[PDB]
């Protein structure tokens, strides 16, 4: 029971391949303007710009975006 | 119905058959349908002639020993529990039975004659049934 | 002990449910008033409420005792 | 931390409620290193806290449509369609009443006049007003606003006053209570009378009751096609309103039994050496609204933390991170179930509602008078309930699927800068990775405006920024005031090459689209949402 | 007669402000928006009784002067109450399809008729079960608009024919 | 609960917070919550849910005789 509801809502994921490239274009699209226009915020461990949450990388700024999205 | 019931006919037909494309005559099918649960039809507590109603609006031709195929099987479960463009009898059916062979083309034309005629098993008026046998 | 002119299950009935139901508002507004202090400390109006646990055990009490005697 | 399978079991419980996950991805990511963390904690964030929200979602409202269509529930349905038609014909009916020394004399002409189109938007129009004046009011509003907004709260208080009575002193005070948004304008008269005698007499607090006015606002509706979806939901929403009451009493019922235990187990426990907290559970007032931080759910880690510390620490007191699991857990989920079931319900009757006035005023009258888009939802549940010579040969097939590479590249490549060393060596080759870009870019937008002449606003105006930035950046670049920052900015333009393929992929297009529709769906509840959000 | 009297009934015994408003409203329909061809003419007299059949006459001469002239009967609420006279009027069903909303008119005109609810309702009620072919034309739609032009347009194919 | 906790701390204009004061303005956030993030959010859900229309549909009017459990 637990293995069907598996199989039967991971089938449908398997049939939107689109509808999950969306979103990764969202956050691709979103990254990027962070990384240029937050990418060189002088890193202060006081604020919320730290070493661990930065618009400095593309990962960086992908976990950041991750991070917001999550509610955090 | 949805395929989650539709499982339950290949374990019942391995375990209480083991026909592979046969092997049944007819003792199998109220062998199967008078125990297991009914969303299929009979069930246990049915085998009396609410049965025997039910098995008359299901008709199917024959093969070498008075046996039938597997899926000409299923598709007799599935429109009788469903309904699924079934008349009361007669060249009605036939007709209806040509309806539900021209929709299953249109639906998928994937399907060989072969394994269409088997899904349209085509039971005509005069070839007798393995259900006007014990019927009548 | 299945004694019958039971004669309190016609006391079950249309007015002593609406004040089983008064004297639970009483006590769940009872329970909002309390305080808790830290340490065994009590502010007084907690020491003057905890002077009416009594009467709603009563009323409690007595409800249990005529639905299993009805 | 993850010591035992307990704590391990916790922390887990802990990221997948989404409370404080990043700080426990930081602290491994410092004590072990930030290169594996991440395939621990994200896919414990996408597998256990949004793939158990889609099965949820889904299980729930397979349990609707199921649910809706119990005998039980097609009886009290059809109860609501009957009473319906009986309104609308009766209303229609109610138009027959066409009839044509002062009883007589005036209160023919109020009647009359105060009922006429132009009397409906003269208050609509009025009330626009009146909501524009409260909210333009801030902190230190030039003193001349306050006198005349001042003077503006009598004004329209008055004229509604006037307005009003002109509805019940000229038309009736018996035959006044008969439609509702009148007896709504009739409380908020009321309403703003008590605000203007209680801030006389208690000024200061002047929580200010009415701006509620802009409610009228969605009058505007039915001047429109969207009113049927509306008016059916207000209606739906009305008759199972002792049912809606009676259920968010036992969501306040259970809210105080866990404040009570909450008081029981913490009460005055929670006076630490740095300061008695403010999510406390010392008295019931603030036991009730940390009970609420903990359904909704958020940081219910820190209470959860302090509950902990209060009855020993990591030691005898960890037996108490099941308060707080028990009611994260069945009020995360029982509160999604309760404002989800009444949200279905009333909403699934108001769209079977407003689809058999159109199966009625469209399909039966003008017939007797002289499937078709139904969604998913509607089909499983009346299934259910049954039981430029030259150029135009750009077309290759190679050309719009070796733009699309190039395209690919190009989003690949924004990815690749190096937002701080602005004269690194990749930026100088993503530079002129950037002269190819639009290079391929404009010699494909000039062909195809060849063959097609004067989704593709979008190309041009990427193609348009990049030209500018590079003409007016390899020209002089100075002499014109701090525009660095002007090529820095329209180089964000450049971020718009990925959304390019979404008309190049038929598939992507239709995804999208099926967004757009959905947006276009939830819109005449969206105006509703920031109105109420507005006031 | 050269024209069918034009007689129009449904909603209740007239006298009674609910059926009273409703023919008054398509009365005045009937006389402003054909105000020119058509004259409206009061009747307090019991026709079931053809002073009584003075007022035939009457009749016969206003519809003998090609205009058309509507009655204002003030007795006649069945098609059965006038089965035997020679006036074949033109009858129109002023019908309501349900009873529900009836009552809630009925309720719904101050209170003093709230004191003939049970009765009007028994006329009402009977209305229902007389033969439909008894009506020329029914009126049931809840609109004001719709009924006045099926109105014109029955009246207007009359006009045509003579 | 930072927001509501300046919002009990509040005095008078221009004044600074003093702790746990004016502790009713939290019925404001009480009845924002019922309103908001739980009723508009999930009447959100339930039209996105309710009006989804099939992806594609456009072989003979949806299979007209044999559909999603007949078909299936
Ligand atoms: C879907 C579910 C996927 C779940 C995957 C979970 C993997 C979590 C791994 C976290 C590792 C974090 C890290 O950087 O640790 C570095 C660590 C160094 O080693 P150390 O901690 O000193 O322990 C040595 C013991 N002999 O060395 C490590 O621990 C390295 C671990 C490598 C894990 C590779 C996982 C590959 C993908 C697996 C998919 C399943
Ligand atoms: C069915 C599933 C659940 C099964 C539960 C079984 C409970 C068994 C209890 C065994 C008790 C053993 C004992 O006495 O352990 C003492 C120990 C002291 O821990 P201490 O040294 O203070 O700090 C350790 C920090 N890692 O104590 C500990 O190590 C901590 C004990 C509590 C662990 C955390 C529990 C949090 C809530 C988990 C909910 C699930
Ligand atoms: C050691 C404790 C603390 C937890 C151990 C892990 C559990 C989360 C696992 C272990 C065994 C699992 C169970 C093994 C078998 C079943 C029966 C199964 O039930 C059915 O499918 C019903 C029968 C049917 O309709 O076919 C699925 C749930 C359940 C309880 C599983 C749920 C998850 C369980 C409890
Ligand atoms: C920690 C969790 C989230 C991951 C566990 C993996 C599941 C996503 C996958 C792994 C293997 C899958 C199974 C692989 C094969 C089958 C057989 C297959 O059976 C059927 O098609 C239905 C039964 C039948 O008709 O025979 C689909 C279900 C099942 C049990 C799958 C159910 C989903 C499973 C458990
Ligand atoms: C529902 C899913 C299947 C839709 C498609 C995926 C997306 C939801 C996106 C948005 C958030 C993205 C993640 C955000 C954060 C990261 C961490 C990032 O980390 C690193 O590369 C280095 C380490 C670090 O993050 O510091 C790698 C990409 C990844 C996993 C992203 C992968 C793609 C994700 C899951
Ligand atoms: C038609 C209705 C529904 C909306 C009308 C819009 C106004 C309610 C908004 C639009 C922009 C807002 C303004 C944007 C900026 C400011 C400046 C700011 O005030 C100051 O600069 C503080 C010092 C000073 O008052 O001089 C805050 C108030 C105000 C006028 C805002 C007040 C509310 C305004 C007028
Ligand atoms: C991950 C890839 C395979 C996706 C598809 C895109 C690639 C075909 C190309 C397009 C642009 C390329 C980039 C263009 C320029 C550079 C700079 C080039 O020079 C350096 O950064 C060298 C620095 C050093 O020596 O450490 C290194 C490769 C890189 C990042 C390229 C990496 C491969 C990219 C992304
Ligand atoms: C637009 C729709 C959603 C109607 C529902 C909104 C109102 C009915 C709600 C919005 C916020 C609520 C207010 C927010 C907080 C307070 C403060 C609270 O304290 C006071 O201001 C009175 C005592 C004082 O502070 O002196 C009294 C209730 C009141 C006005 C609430 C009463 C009900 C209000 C007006
Ligand atoms: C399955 C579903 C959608 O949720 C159930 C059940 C019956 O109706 C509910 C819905 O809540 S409400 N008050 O809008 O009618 O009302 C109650 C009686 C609360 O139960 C609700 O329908
Ligand atoms: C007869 C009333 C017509 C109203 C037209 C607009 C209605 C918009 C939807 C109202 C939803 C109210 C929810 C309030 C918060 C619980
Ligand atoms: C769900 C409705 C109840 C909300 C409870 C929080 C608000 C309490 C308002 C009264 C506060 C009185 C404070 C007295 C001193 C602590
Ligand atoms: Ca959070």
């Amino acid at each position: 029971t637990i293995r069907i509801l598996l199989w039967t809502f991971v089938q449908s994921f398997k049939a939107l391949p689109y509808v999950c490239l969306l979103i990764a274009m969202l956050f691709f699209i979103y990254a990027i303007i962070g990384m240029q226009v937050f990418g060189n915020i002088k890193l202060d461990e006081e604020s919320h710009i730290n070493r661990h949450n930065n618009f400095r990388s593309f990962f960086g700024s992908l976990m950041l975006l991750f991070r917001s999205a999550t509610g955090e | 119905l949805g395929p989650h019931h539709l499982d339950e006919f290949v374990r019942v037909w391995a375990e209480y058959d083991r026909a592979a494309c046969g092997r049944i005559h007819y003792t199998e099918m109220y062998e199967m349908l008078t125990l297991m649960s009914p969303p299929l039809g009979l069930g246990k507590r049915c085998p009396s002639k609410v049965a025997y109603k039910r098995l008359v609006l299901m008709n199917m031709p024959v093969a070498e020993d008075m046996t039938v195929h597997f899926t000409s099987t299923l598709m007799a479960l599935i429109r009788t529990a469903l309904d699924i463009k079934i008349a009361k009898g007669g060249a009605d059916r036939q007709q209806l039975d040509s309806e539900l062979q021209k929709e299953t083309l249109a639906i998928w034309p994937h399907l060989s004659q072969k394994m269409l005629d088997l899904l349209v098993p085509m039971p005509k008026a005069s070839d007798l049934t393995v259900g006007k046998i014990y019927a009548a | 002990n299945i004694v019958r002119k039971y004669a309190k299950k016609l006391i079950d009935w249309p007015p002593f449910e609406y004040m089983i139901l008064a004297t639970i508002i009483a006590n769940c507004i009872v329970l909002a008033l309390e305080q808790h202090l830290p340490e065994d400390d009590k502010t007084p109006m907690s020491r003057r409420l905890e002077k009416t646990e009594p009467y709603f055990i009563g009323i409690f009490c007595f409800e249990a005792g005529i639905k299993i005697v009805a | 931390q993850f010591d035992n399978i307990l704590f391990a079991v916790l922390t887990v419980f802990q990221c997948i409620t989404m409370e404080g996950w990043t700080t426990v991805l930081y602290n491994t990511n410092d004590a072990l290193g930030a290169t594996w963390n991440w395939l621990y904690f994200i896919p414990l964030i996408i597998i256990g806290s949004f793939f158990v929200l889609n099965l949820v979602l889904g299980v729930l409202s397979g349990e609707f449509a199921k649910e809706r269509e119990r005998v039980e529930n097609r009886r009290a349905f059809m109860k609501l369609r009957r009473q319906q038609q009986i309104e609308r014909e009766l209303n229609g009916y109610r138009a027959w009443i066409d009839k044509a020394h002062k009883e007589r004399l005036l209160r023919i002409s109020i009647r009359h006049m105060v009922k006429s189109q132009v009397f409906y938007w003269i208050v609509l129009s009025l009330v626009a007003l009146n909501t524009a004046c409260v909210a333009i009011v801030h902190h230190n509003q030039p003193q001349w606003l306050t006198h005349l907004l001042y003077y503006a709260e009598f004004l329209f208080l008055g004229l509604f006053l006037l307005e009003m009575s002109l509805k019940m002193y000229g038309m009736g005070p018996r035959l006044y209570f008969h439609s509702s948004f009148n007896c709504f304008d009739f409380g908020v008269t009321v309403g703003s009378i008590f605000e203007v005698v209680w801030a006389i007499f208690r000024p200061g607090t002047s929580f200010g009751i009415s701006v509620l006015r802009a409610l009228r606002l969605l009058r505007i509706f039915k001047i429109t096609k969207y009113w049927a979806s509306l008016r059916n939901l207000v209606v739906s929403l009305m008759s199972s309103m002792k049912s809606i009451i009676s259920l968010l009493f036992l969501l306040f019922l259970f809210i105080v039994v866990f404040a009570l235990l909450g008081m029981q187990l913490f009460g005055g426990r929670f006076n630490f050496n740095d300061g008695t907290p403010s999510a406390n559970f010392d008295t019931f007032p603030a036991a009730i609204m940390t009970v609420f931080q903990i359904l909704t759910g958020e940081d219910w880690n820190e209470v959860m933390y302090n509950g902990i510390r209060s009855q020993g620490g990591v030691s005898s007191g960890m037996w108490s991170a099941i308060y707080f699991i028990v009611l994260t857990l069945f009020g995360n989920y029982t509160l999604l179930n309760v404002f989800l079931a009444i949200a279905v319900d009333n909403l699934a009757n108001a769209q079977e509602l407003t689809k058999d006035e159109q199966e009625e005023e469209e399909a039966f009258n003008q017939k007797h008078a002289l499937r078709h888009h139904m969604s998913v939802w509607e089909q499983r549940t009346s299934q259910l309930r049954k039981h430029r010579a030259c150029h135009y040969i750009v077309n290759l097939r190679y050309f719009e699927m070796c733009i699309l590479l190039v395209i690919a590249a190009s989003s690949i490549a924004l990815a690749a800068e190096d937002p701080v060393l602005t004269n690194s060596e990749r930026n100088k080759v993503l530079r002129y990775f950037d002269y190819v870009f639009t290079g391929v870019f404009t010699f494909e937008m000039v062909i195809k405006m060849i063959d097609q002449g004067l989704w593709n606003i979008l190309d041009f105006v990427v193609v348009v920024g990049a030209l500018v930035a590079f003409a007016l950046a390899n020209a002089l670049g100075t002499n014109k005031g701090r525009d660095i920052k002007t090529i820095k900015s329209l180089r964000v333009l450049r971020v718009l090459r990925p959304l390019k393929t979404i008309k190049r992929l038929p598939k992507l297009k239709a995804v999208f689209d099926c967004v757009v529709t959905s947006l276009k769906n939830v819109f005449n509840i969206l105006i509703v949402y920031k109105l109420f959000m507005f006031i | 007669p050269s024209m069918r009297p034009i007689i129009l009934v449904g909603p209740s015994l007239k006298g009674y402000e609910v059926t009273d408003m409703m023919q008054k409203a398509l009365f005045d329909f009937l006389k402003h928006r054909f105000d020119g061809r058509i004259s409206i003419t009061r009747v307090t007299a019991d026709i079931s009784l053809a002073e009584v059949q003075s007022e035939i006459e009457r009749i016969f001469e206003l519809a003998r002067t090609l205009q058309l002239v509507a009655l204002d009967a003030d007795t006649i609420n069945h098609p059965a109450q006038l089965s035997k006279t020679s006036l074949a009027p033109i009858i129109v069903y002023i019908k309501i399809t349900s009873p529900k909303v009836l009552q809630r008119l009925i309720k719904s005109r101050g209170k003093s008729q709230s004191k003939h609810l049970n009765v009007q309702i028994a006329a009402s009620e009977k209305l229902a079960q007389c033969p439909p072919e008894m009506f020329d034309i029914i009126l049931d739609e809840n609109q004001l608009e719709d009924a006045c032009e099926h109105l014109a347009e029955y009246l207007e194919a009359y006009w045509k024919a003579t | 609960p930072q927001v509501l906790q300046h919002s009990v701390d509040v005095t008078e204009e221009d004044r600074g917070p003093s702790r746990s004061n004016r502790m009713e303005m939290s019925i404001f956030y009480v009845v924002y919550f019922v309103v908001f993030p739980f009723f508009f959010v999930n009447i959100f859900v339930a039209l996105i849910i309710i009006t989804f229309q099939e992806q594609g549909d456009k072989m003979m009017e949806e299979c007209s005789l044999e559909k999603n459990e007949r078909a299936c």
